[PDB]
């Protein structure tokens, strides 16, 4: 086998050379550590026939770091192939050239890197473009002695606009590892001219062209004006990465932009019609797409303030696209949708999805929450959910009318009498705590609040931490309120809390609470049911400086999770 | 013949605009 | 910015690899088969995972997951645009996107993989171009990559100057169960099919309502398409100046604009359903099929999917026109119809059994979509007014164009 | 009536979930419509197939009226597809085994010793609470018999009712009062199993 | 198509039909069934599941699916509702505090989409007992004729003696089949 | 007694199943998953013991399938074992040179000689010939 | 395969 491949592939004959090499790449690709016959297929290198020497560079590429010491021996090689008349076979040597991580071997590469960094193939322009890079990366400092930023800067002010965008790349690439210390920006003219060939740059040399004015900051709104002229034709690209990169270019424009002006307008107006169709992308995009709309949602909220048709999530829609569905809903909710909001989210309740159900209730709640105007209809609409008897719908309609009723509890006394009998026996932490403090906080409209108190009083000690607080807030609640039909409850809650209760904050609360009745009863209702202040609702939208920052993050991680670059990277 | 719709020839121009 | 691209299977063997900057070790493959089970068993999974301090962001394809490591913060969209591309170039070159290929094609993909990206920066993703420089049965590459225009090779010579066009139509209807439609868009797709001598400019014109207002003829009927999406070819600037729709067409077929404008006329099929569903005895369904669209337009290959009961069993069918069958595998009723002609209204009662033993979990109602395509339609009433065939040597072109209509996001949503 | 070894077949050709998921489909279909008619030729193909479509993960709900009527039948292949339906797809919690109390009873009687046996083994495994009370008579019947084959079924069976019924142990103190003199191995090991549980 | 074979098969009789026997507990159900069948008044424990078998009469098998009166076996009757052609209702006129019960029992049954095609057959058990009602009395408490859609027909057979039984089977067979 | 049985195969296929705990679809669904996964992320060395769930999960596969068994903590460890090879014995004998194929095709026979030879979770014949004699008179009945 | 291996190989 090993002995029979390594005789093969010291013959004299190339079509067992072939074969002996396809034999090996499939090994390596079927999982067959190969990396011992790396020296006997160095000295099978020099071949004509491309075929095989493009198997012998993957193969060295693949077995570079793992013998580094046996791989001393293709300099020579590589700085034959980097002459070859053929501009494939040199865009190959320069690729594999710093595709090898080996210290010992980049330090001798860069004299052909040099004289390839002038060639008049673009191919072999853009190959060198690439090893500048990968050299930068592997060594920083051997770069900047070869002086590749001179040559790299000149390159993007030169013919060949996929040379030129793939240079800018590189370059872009390079500074991102820089500290920003002695930074590639260029002035008005580098921008115009970049934007001369935007126009002729392909599809992957468009995001090039567009990232390094993600960088660039306008200082006068003619100039912006002039760059927001030149993005207004990139959002016609069929290319969803290049929609979006326009628009992230046109969200970072707008920052120097004037609003008084009608190119604010016309951004504006030319920016919904792209959310729109970038909208309707691959259910893999459509994450990305959400997310982005997310970002931007939060910053100008008046583009997309109409688009909310678009926002329904799709019976074949991903899980991760129905999830994103809910909070671009929440988020773009208002009182103009409010009732198709309302229709959606009464739909999406009747789905099977645990998770899925949990979400929409709370997108409803959130939604209810922001918009005191649907209050009624969200009360109905958790009132109709609670009666489709449903535990998980259940529980959650518990837990939104808990949050509702500690925010809006004005005109909340109207429910308390349906949900007195709505099957009470659930045993989910956050509905019967939420019901336990909506009873005490609510024991007002109900009559048999001292009655549904004493079932859930059989087990106050060994309930929870978290629930035996509620109980015991709103058995004192009722005591103070009305102490004729609770006041041995209020003693045998004391007595349970406080003898038989070994929690500490449970324990204190219970001697403060028996503190409080031994002391003046009558300052109990001053000072237990008092009237709370206005609730503080937790606020969505992110830190305005977070925002800033994340606009010029458009489309990479940083932009999906949410979070800084600096915060995710390793 | 051909399913869904026959091939139609298409102008050069807006002749009438020009 | 995306570090190595590999290609794995359903069994999580990767069936090819390929390393653009190495900065993450070749081991990580191994935990994204654990993580991606984790996700789906838990509801938390995503196309964009992330071991540690590196991402796998990729998509699933017919067989194998194009996942793509990463460890920088990449760009997103980048990745699945080339994830995407690579996609199309595979579908392009091989017929199949299986396991049958990637380990019988190892020897042009392995070639087709270095080409396309350098140090996680792509540099070429058109099918017909990368064809002239790596092929799996090499010369220099051709100028049209370091030319402007990478996608139309000069010399293409024909006997005959014919393209062919499509204006297929896209009716997308989301009707709630109260019987109201709620999304209901519909999205326009021009795909050519250009065959002709050299690299001829094309200058599409068509009854656009912009164009019209501008010309000044903004009262016939004129597309009022709120996106409109042209292909590489097509000229953003051209089109920004005064909707002049030039470019060169490529040498195939290929989709050069595709409109996207909501409809808000009435839906060409009304579908009036109902569920007489006895509990755990029988069920009824007294679905009615009213056509709207015009009498003129035949819908060929109508085919209404009605959702039946999962555990239904002994289904009789009462309907008056087209053949409908129970799929054990899709759990419906499809109302398959051959030719539909416009106005037609088909009437159908379903009767089926259930068992008595009620079901473990609810099974949800999926919405009912319809299949009807009716060619020779344009709903949207977008009509092609001229294509400018111009050419260096000059020459008589024949241009071509169709337009079919059917269904697409028409779904409708249940009781 | 399609074949076990050719459901088994079809099923190992499946590669993707979604396609195995859609084969079962097929196959739950044909099986549902078979049981609808109130086939009983091939009704042991159809309950094989139910069964081998639960144990790879489909839902067997439906099939569970078709397991009682096999228990109830005379084919031995047919009482015996059922009594595994019964033990497999049938619990304490299922609350479809109260009727299938009667079949056990007629079936406790048989004169066979495999049905019988049968029947005390589907008994001893899915025992509910309920079930031992009225079958607590019958199973002391059994435990004084000299079938050496069976006194380990009916020790089995007594242990089985002693676990699940604590209080009815006290019927069962006069049954296993001298029986330490077995010769066979298996019924010296049941009583001694029975007097530890005791 | 061709209906030859059917044809030959019913030149000597085809048709089988089914049965069911549903009624309260100790009310003959088991003996009448055993009768049928045997010819014998066997005494049986209490039907805690369900007894199913089959009568040869006619050339019709009548298969009678036997179903006790327990409480917990009451909604059990819903099973035997699935692929059920017949039903047989067996009332207790020796229980006069049973008789509303059965009675609630067979309106409950009777309330059924799905048990529409099963015409009503009343079967007067214990017709041993002076207690014992007429075919009428029983009837009339019950309201058999206030069943619409309903082909009720009430036929008292004693348990001991078998009188009445021929004349149920052949008022069953006139009602399902509407042959020569 | 042994609460339940569960022959799942290396890729994680279960070829029997046989519980003698009554509980739930999903939650023994959710525990047969679980143990598949504690089973498959067990090395060779691990003592064939596994107290999950306070019960003495003990894994012995002869084969590229596995065995699990759920032993409560009141006897030997050993004694599962023997069990479990004289099952495989037994199963041998029945089939002859049982393999992979011949569990998936025949598990009509192996639930039925299971169910002769334990019953409860208790074993029902201590001897090795009798019981293939056994079910061998039970087949041949027809 | 794997599978046609006999489970104790007596
Ligand atoms: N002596 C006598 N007893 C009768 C007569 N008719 C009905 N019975 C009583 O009715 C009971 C009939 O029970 P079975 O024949 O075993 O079946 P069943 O009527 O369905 O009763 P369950 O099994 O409890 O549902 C007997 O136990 C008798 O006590 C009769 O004509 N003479
Ligand atoms: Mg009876």
């Amino acid at each position: 086998e090993i002995f029979e491949l390594k005789a093969e592939l010291n013959s004299d004959k190339k079509e067992k050379k072939k074969e002996a090499v396809k034999k090996v790449i499939a090994s390596m690709t079927v999982g067959k550590d190969v990396s011992a016959l790396f020296p006997d297929v160095v000295n099978c290198m020099q071949t004509d026939n491309l075929e095989l020497k493009k198997l012998v560079y993957l193969y060295l590429m693949n077995y570079a770091k793992s013998q580094p010491d046996m791989a001393i021996m293709a300099v020579n090689t590589f700085v034959k192939d980097c002459e070859d008349p053929n501009p494939l076979i040199r865009a190959l040597a320069v690729r594999t050239m710093g595709c090898i991580r080996v210290d010992k071997i980049t330090e001798y590469l860069c004299e052909p890197l040099r004289k390839c960094l002038k060639d008049e193939d673009p191919y072999v322009r853009k190959t060198a473009a690439v090893c500048v890079a990968k050299l930068h990366d592997i060594n920083a400092q051997l770069v900047e002695d070869q002086g590749f930023l001179d040559t790299l800067k000149d390159l993007i002010s030169d013919s060949n606009p996929m040379v030129v965008a793939n240079a800018v790349a590189a370059l872009s690439e390079i500074a991102e590892s820089h500290p920003s210390s002695n930074l590639l920006d260029l002035n008005p003219q580098s921008i115009n001219k970049l934007l001369t060939a935007l126009n002729e740059c392909t599809e992957w040399g468009q995001i090039f062209i567009l990232d390094c004015l993600a960088n660039y900051m306008p200082k006068d709104d003619r100039e912006a004006q002039s760059i927001c002229e030149r993005v207004t034709p990139r959002l016609s690209h069929a290319n969803s990465a290049v929609v979006l990169s326009a628009v992230k270019v046109l969200m970072k424009f707008m920052e120097m932009l004037s609003k008084d002006l009608d190119y604010y307008g016309t951004l504006l107006k030319k920016l919904a019609p792209p959310l729109v169709t970038l909208l309707s992308a691959e259910p893999e995009l459509q994450y990305v797409a959400l997310r982005n709309i997310n970002l931007i949602v939060q910053k100008r909220p008046e583009i997309l303030k109409h688009e909310m048709k678009v926002f329904f999530v799709k019976y074949n829609d991903p899980i991760y696209v129905k999830l994103e569905k809910l909070d671009i809903m929440i988020r773009l909710a208002s009182q103009a949708n409010i009732a198709q909001v309302l229709a959606e989210l009464r739909e999406y309740a009747t789905e099977v999805d645990v998770d899925f159900v949990r979400k929409a209730v709370r997108a409803i709640g959130r939604c209810a929450i922001k918009v005191e105007q649907s209050a009624e209809r969200c009360v109905s609409t958790l009132l109709d959910l609670i009666q489709t008897k449903v535990n998980y719908v259940v529980q959650e309609a518990i837990v939104v009318i808990k949050d509702i009723f500690r925010k809006y509890p004005n005109k909340y006394e109207s429910v308390i009498a349906t949900l007195c009998e709505n099957l009470d026996s659930l045993d989910e932490p956050e509905a019967r705590a939420a019901m336990i403090w909506i009873v005490g906080e609510y024991a007002e409209r109900i009559d048999n609040a001292d009655e549904l108190l004493e079932s859930f009083l059989e087990g106050f000690h060994d309930k929870s931490t978290q629930v035996q607080l509620q109980l015991l807030t709103a058995i004192v609640k009722l005591f103070l309120k009305k102490p004729t039909e609770t006041q041995e409850l209020v003693q045998q809650v004391l007595s349970l809390a406080t003898q038989d209760s070994d929690n500490p904050d449970l324990r204190d609360r219970g001697y403060i609470y028996w503190r409080l009745l031994s002391t003046d009863p009558v300052a109990a209702k001053e000072v237990v049911l008092a009237e709370k202040p206005l609730i503080s609702e937790e606020t969505d939208l992110i830190e305005p400086t977070l925002l800033d920052e994340l606009i010029c993050y458009i489309g990479t991680l940083a932009s999906v999770y949410h979070k800084p670059p600096s915060a995710f990277v390793e | 013949d051909r399913k869904g719709g026959s091939y139609s020839q298409a102008a050069g121009s807006d002749s009438a605009q020009s | 910015s995306a570090s190595a691209v590999y290609v794995l299977d359903l069994k999580g063997k990767v069936l090819i690899c390929r390393n653009y900057r190495g900065d993450v070790d070749m081991s990580e493959v191994e935990h994204f088969m654990p993580i991606l089970m984790e996700k789906e068993e838990e509801g938390m999974l995503s196309p964009i995972l992330a071991h540690g301090g590196v991402r796998f962001m990729w998509i699933k394809h017919n067989n194998l997951y194009l996942v793509a490591t990463s460890k920088k913060n990449a760009c997103v969209s980048l990745v699945f645009s080339f994830l995407y591309k690579v996609v199309q170039v595979f579908s392009e070159y091989f017929k199949e996107l299986e396991e049958e290929s990637i380990r019988d094609n190892f020897v042009i993909i392995y070639e087709l993989l270095d080409e396309l990206m350098d140090f996680g920066y792509p540099q070429t993703t058109d099918s017909k171009i990368l064809q002239e420089y790596i092929t799996q049965e090499a010369p220099r590459p051709p100028a049209t990559v370091t030319n402007a225009v990478s996608w139309r090779s000069e010399g293409i010579k024909y006997r005959k100057n014919e393209v062919f066009l499509d204006v297929i139509e896209a009716v997308n209807l989301l009707v709630s169960a109260n019987g109201n439609v709620l999304r209901s868009e519909i999205v326009g797709s021009i795909k050519m099919r250009v065959f002709l001598s050299g690299m001829p400019e094309l200058r599409l014109g068509l009854n656009d309502k912009v164009l019209f207002d501008n010309t000044g003829r903004g009262k016939s009927k004129s597309v009022e398409l709120e996106d409109v999406k042209f292909h590489q070819c097509v000229r953003l600037s051209r089109f920004e100046n005064d909707r002049t729709i030039s470019f060169i067409p490529p040498d195939g077929e290929f989709e050069l604009m595709s409109y996207r404008l909501n409809t808000h006329v009435k839906p060409l099929i009304w579908i009036e359903s109902v569920i007489e569903k006895h509990s755990h005895s029988r069920i009824e369904y007294m679905v009615k099929a009213k056509s709207q669209f015009k009498r003129r337009s035949t819908a060929n290959n109508v085919e209404i999917h009605i959702p039946v009961p999962n555990d239904a069993d002994s289904p009789k069918f009462k309907t008056t026109v087209g053949s409908v069958k129970w799929v054990p595998e899709n759990s419906e009723i499809v109302w398959s119809v051959k030719s539909f002609p416009g106005g037609k209204e088909y009437l159908m009662r379903a009767h089926f059994g259930l068992p008595s033993v009620e079901a473990e979990d609810k099974e949800g109602k999926p919405p009912i979509s319809v299949k009807f395509e009716i060619p020779y339609f344009t709903t949207s009433g977008i009509q092609v007014r001229y294509l400018k065939i111009i050419e260096k040597s000059g020459y008589q072109a024949l241009p071509w164009v169709r337009y079919i209509t059917q269904n697409g996001d028409y779904q409708l949503r249940t009781q | 009536p399609i074949r076990l070894r050719e459901l088994i077949r079809t099923i190992r050709t499946a590669r993707t979930q979604a396609e195995e998921r859609e084969m079962i489909q097929k196959e739950c279909a044909a099986i549902r419509s078979s049981f609808r008619e109130e086939d009983n030729t091939y009704r042991c193909r159809n309950v094989a197939k139910l069964l081998y479509m639960h144990m790879l993960g489909y839902p067997a709900h439906f099939g569970q009226l078709e397991c009682l009527k096999l228990i109830a039948s005379q084919k031995f292949t047919d009482k015996r597809i059922g009594y595994l339906g019964a033990m497999l797809l049938l619990d304490e919690r299922q609350d479809v085994h109260l009727l299938m109390t009667n079949c056990i009873k007629n079936d406790l009687n048989h004169s066979t010793q495999f049905v019988q046996g049968l029947a005390l083994c589907t008994l001893g495994c899915m025992g509910s609470s309920e079930m031992c009370r009225d079958l607590a008579g019958e199973v002391e019947k059994l435990l004084k018999t000299s079938n050496s084959y069976l006194r380990k079924k009916a020790a089995l069976c007594a242990v089985h009712v002693i676990r699940k019924v604590p209080e009815l142990m006290e019927m069962f103190l006069p049954a296993t009062k001298n029986l330490l003199n077995e010769k066979n191995h298996g019924v010296l090991h049941t009583s001694v199993v029975l007097l530890t549980e005791m | 198509g061709n209906i030859f074979a059917n044809l030959f098969k019913g030149l000597f009789g085809k048709k089988e039909m089914r049965i069911l026997m549903v009624g309260l507990d100790a009310a003959g159900k088991t003996t009448i069934l055993y009768k049928l069948k045997l010819g014998e008044i066997v005494t049986t424990i209490p039907t805690i599941g369900f007894n199913v078998e089959t009568v040869e009469y006619k050339n019709i098998s009548f298969t009678v699916w036997d179903v006790g009166g327990q409480d917990k076996i009451r909604p059990l009757w819903r099973h035997y509702f699935q692929n059920t052609q017949g039903l047989i209702f067996v009332v207790d006129s020796n229980d006069r505090e049973r008789v509303n019960e059965a009675r609630e029992e067979l309106m409950r049954m009777l309330a059924e989409d799905e048990l529409r095609d099963a015409v009503l057959l009343v079967f007067a058990n214990k017709q041993d007992l002076p207690n014992a009602m007429n075919a009428a009395e029983i009837t009339d408490k019950l309201g058999l004729h206030s069943l619409r859609h309903r082909n009720w027909y009430i036929q008292a057979t004693c348990a001991t003696s078998g009188d009445g039984l021929y004349e149920g089977l052949d008022w069953l067979s006139n009602q399902l089949r509407n042959q020569k | 007694m042994i609460h339940f049985i569960l022959l799942f195969s290396r890729q994680g296929k279960l070829r029997l199943q046989k519980w003698y705990i009554t509980l739930p679809d999903k939650e023994r669904k959710k525990i047969t998953r679980e143990i598949v996964q504690i089973i498959l992320s067990r090395g060779h060395r691990t003592s064939s013991f596994v107290d999950w769930k306070e019960l003495k999960l003990v894994y012995k596969r002869y084969a590229s399938l596995y065995f699990c068994c759920a032993i409560e903590n009141q006897d030997n460890e050993l004694l599962t074992l023997e069990i479990v090879h004289r099952y495989v014995e037994l199963l041998d004998k029945y089939f002859g040179n049982v393999c992979e194929l011949d569990i998936i095709f025949n598990f009509e026979k192996a639930y039925f000689i299971l169910d002769e030879f334990i019953i409860g979770g208790e074993i029902q014949e201590t001897s090795k010939k009798i019981a293939v004699k056994a079910i061998e008179d039970s087949d041949m009945l027809q | 395969k794997g599978e046609n291996t006999s489970l104790l190989h007596p």
